[PDB]
RNA sequence: CUUUAAAUCCUUUAACGAGGAUCCAUUGGAGGGCAAGUCUGGUGCCAGCAGCCGCGGUAAUUCCAGCUCCAAUAGCGUAUA
């Protein structure tokens, strides 16, 4: 017997349909639109909506004036407003299944990075995220899944060891620099 | 290329003196004059066809083949129609089958599922329509969970307006025909059933014939 | 001929042409950047039924 | 119609008795006994009769089992044992079509 | 169902276990009789020894000839007939060669217009017959 | 430098390290099911393809090769319970 975790699971599911037109249509202008890899990103997406929606359901299902449902309604719908893309305003739970997938695509970092105004495309953007440039309250991000929260969203900034936001020039520019240097001396 | 209506009731929303389509609906009356419906719905009313599919009649010298056409008819917010046409060549098929949709368009109700907050987006009870041996039978679905069927009852749903369904079928479900009809009749059937949110008496609103005499006798004879 | 059935006649006879020199094709994200573009965003309002990608008729 | 021959893979066979089931028997002039089958274009496009003259195809895998070719009906069977391709212990005996 | 009692729980039972053994796959997967009698024993893939390489013919509407092997087992010994997929793969196989047959596709059910074979081979010299087509590998010298 | 019993791996970090950035992304398909050529050359019920329907008869939208393309993508195909 030996000491590991062996918990582990899968975070994206395979639709039933491979090859007709209008969901692939869908999924193919969500991947140009939000500049993503491949499809099992936007898969994983709709897992984790389908999850909650499910959760959501199940605690729509039971009866008003429980503890559970109220404690579980009010955790999920916390955890939903901090995550960005619910407003105080609706405050309830019958809005959860309202949601559409395009909500969640908005608060991932490689869009925030694009409507921030921090790069050109959002495949800058990427390549911005990907190159460790930018931090995220004094610390750097190179994944550009990093879902962000309400009071993160304003934090984002470049990071300290980057030639964008001011520090040590690149390596690109240093062997332009030194061979301005030996043809000039 | 004139509209010249051959019934009264062509004549009647012609001049701009019938409001809408739903009196029509109301009192049950037949329709038979297409242009009445292209008067009403216009530019939200869209169709596709669905299948084309040969049959063939035997003679003395060689086979017949006579092209029959499906199609669907129904605006995004309500309002949905379908019509079988058999002709010898496509186009002629295809255009008297869109006339035929057209002309037989049925309402539909939405309902909620438990909680009646916003629009109406789910069928209010559950439906079963079924010709030859083609069951179909509707369940109202919670909001967002979208259209789960077969892709040709997926599309007149659509077409019906009804974005939450969830569907069971039963039988021979490769025939295009009997499975569009019979989920076409279970669409037609959601207002023969009596919830209890209407069972006060009506009140009998006014014909549009005997209001419109005086009209009909001053222009036709 | 030689005889009726004989194995790998048709490739055997088959004549032998090699590939051609191109470039690389793009793969990764920036090929679902140029499917996208391809598909989508490079359209004109046509009419009738849509034309295939390998229509050379 | 052309006067085509032997090459590295046919061979020439005697047809001696009749069998169904598209299959039927013959004698190589080598002198083993084959069973050659109707390859696809000589099944009811022609017939075959007893006693005829017929190209056969060979097996690389094995020696059990013929194929069939073409056929020969009377001018080019003389035609054939002018040169010499068949031992002299086979016999044509003037084999045609009956008038 | 017929029988709606309260207290009918057996009858359901033993009628349901009557009739799932009055069936075809249920009787397939629970007697000895479908693996006794199957070749693979409830394996996948299997080796074994080419002796004779026989072309066996079509079916009626399609005309041609089929090229197929002989293989005897291994483990068990038993004489089946298999099938080289590709075209011009027959060349590689000598006698007394060894091979991995596996599955034809249709769980031990004769495929397309190949009468009464079941088998086919995927790896010959212990190479893959897919690099022997594709210029890739070497059989061993 | 850190880690560790000593290492190694990860991270921090000197000096190096990419224009066709040759530091070169494969696997199964292109008749219907089922997304995608009646393109070109060769064989001619032969070779073979095909889970099913079926395709090949000296003009193959299905074979053998090139070009174009379609699906998933460091992954894809086959056989079995």
């Amino acid at each position: 017997p030996v000491a590991r975790s062996w918990v582990c699971r899968k975070t994206y599911v395979t639709p039933r349909r491979p090859f007709e037109k209008s969901r692939l249509d869908q999924e193919l202008k969500l991947i140009g639109e939000y500049g993503l890899r491949n499809k099992r990103e936007v898969w994983r997406v709709k897992f984790t909506l389908a999850k909650i929606r499910k959760a959501a359901r199940e605690l729509l299902t039971l009866d008003e004036k429980d503890p559970r449902r109220l404690f579980e309604g009010n955790a999920l719908l916390r955890r939903l407003v901090r995550i960005g893309v619910l407003d105080e305003g609706k405050m309830k739970l019958d809005y959860i299944l309202g949601l559409k997938i395009e909500d969640f695509l908005e608060r991932r970092l490689q869009t925030q990075v694009f409507k921030l105004g921090l790069a050109k495309s959002i495949h800058h953007a990427r390549v911005l995220i990907r190159q460790r440039h930018i931090r995220v309250r004094k610390q750097v991000v190179n994944i550009p899944s990093f879902i962000v929260r309400l009071d993160s969203q304003k934090h984002i900034d470049f990071s300290l060891r980057s030639p964008y936001g001011g520090g040590r020039p690149g390596r690109v520019k240093r062997k332009n620099a030194k061979k301005g240097q030996g043809g000039a001396g | 290329k004139e509209w010249l209506p051959v019934t009264k009731l062509g004549r009647l929303v012609k001049d701009m003196k019938i409001k809408s389509l739903e009196e029509i609906y109301l009192f049950s009356l037949p329709i038979k004059e297409s242009e009445i419906i292209d008067f009403f719905l216009g530019a939200s009313l869209k169709d596709e066809v669905l299948k084309i599919m040969p049959v063939q009649k035997q003679t003395r010298a060689g086979q017949r083949t006579r092209f029959k056409a499906f199609v669907a008819i129904g605006d995004y917010n309500g309002h949905v129609g379908l019509g079988v046409k058999c002709s010898k060549e496509v186009a002629t098929a295809i255009r008297g089958a869109i006339i035929l949709a057209k002309l037989s368009i049925v309402p539909v109700r939405r309902g909620y599922w438990g909680n009646k907050i916003g629009k109406p987006h789910t069928v209010p009870c559950k439906v079963t329509g079924r010709c030859g041996s083609v069951l179909v039978r509707l369940i109202p679905a919670p909001r967002g969970t979208g259209i789960v069927s077969a892709p040709v009852p997926k599309k007149l749903l659509m077409m019906a307006g009804i974005d939450d369904c969830y569907t069971s079928a039963r039988g021979c479900t490769a025939t295009l025909g009997n499975f569009a009809k019979a989920t076409f009749d279970a669409i037609s059937k959601t207002y023969s059933y009596l919830t209890p949110d209407l069972w006060k008496e009506t009140v009998f609103t006014k014909s549009p014939y005997q209001e419109f005499t005086d009209h009909l006798v001053k222009t036709h004879t | 001929h030689g005889s009726l059935a004989r194995v790998g006649k048709v490739r055997g006879q088959t004549l032998k042409v090699a590939k051609q020199e191109k470039k690389k094709k793009r793969t990764g994200r920036a090929k679902r950047r140029m499917q996208y573009n391809r598909r989508f965003v490079n359209v004109v309002p046509t009419f009738g039924k849509k034309k295939g990608p390998n229509a050379n008729s | 119609r052309e006067l085509v021959f032997k090459e590295d893979g046919q061979e020439y066979a005697q047809v001696i008795k009749m069998l169904g089931n598209g299959r039927l028997e013959a004698m190589c002039f080598d002198g083993v006994k084959r069973l050659c089958h109707i390859r696809g274009k000589l099944r009811k496009k022609v017939w075959i009769n007893t006693s005829d003259i017929i190209l056969v195809g060979l097996r690389d895998y094995q020696d059990n089992k013929a194929d069939v070719i073409l056929k020969y009906n009377a001018d080019e069977a003389r035609s054939l044992k002018a040169y010499g391709e068949l031992p002299e212990h086979a016999k044509i005996n003037e084999t045609d079509t009956f008038g | 169902g017929k029988c709606r009692g309260l207290r009918t729980a057996r009858k359901l039972r033993s009628h349901r276990r009557d009739q799932k053994w009055h069936d075809k796959q249920y009787k397939k997967a629970h007697l000895g009789t479908a693996l006794k009698a199957n070749p693979f024993g409830g394996a996948s893939h299997a080796k074994g020894i080419v002796l004779e390489k026989v072309g066996v013919e079509a079916k009626q509407p399609n005309s041609a000839i089929r090229k197929c092997v002989r293989v005897q087992l291994i483990k068990n010994g038993k004489k089946i007939t298999a099938f080289v997929p590709n075209d011009g793969c027959l060349n590689f196989i000598e006698e007394n060669d060894e091979v991995l047959v596996a599955g034809f596709g249709r769980k031990g059910h004769a495929v397309g217009d190949i009468p009464g074979v079941r088998f086919k081979v995927v790896k010959v010299a212990n190479v893959s017959l897919l690099a022997l087509y594709k210029g890739k590998k070497e059989r061993p010298r």
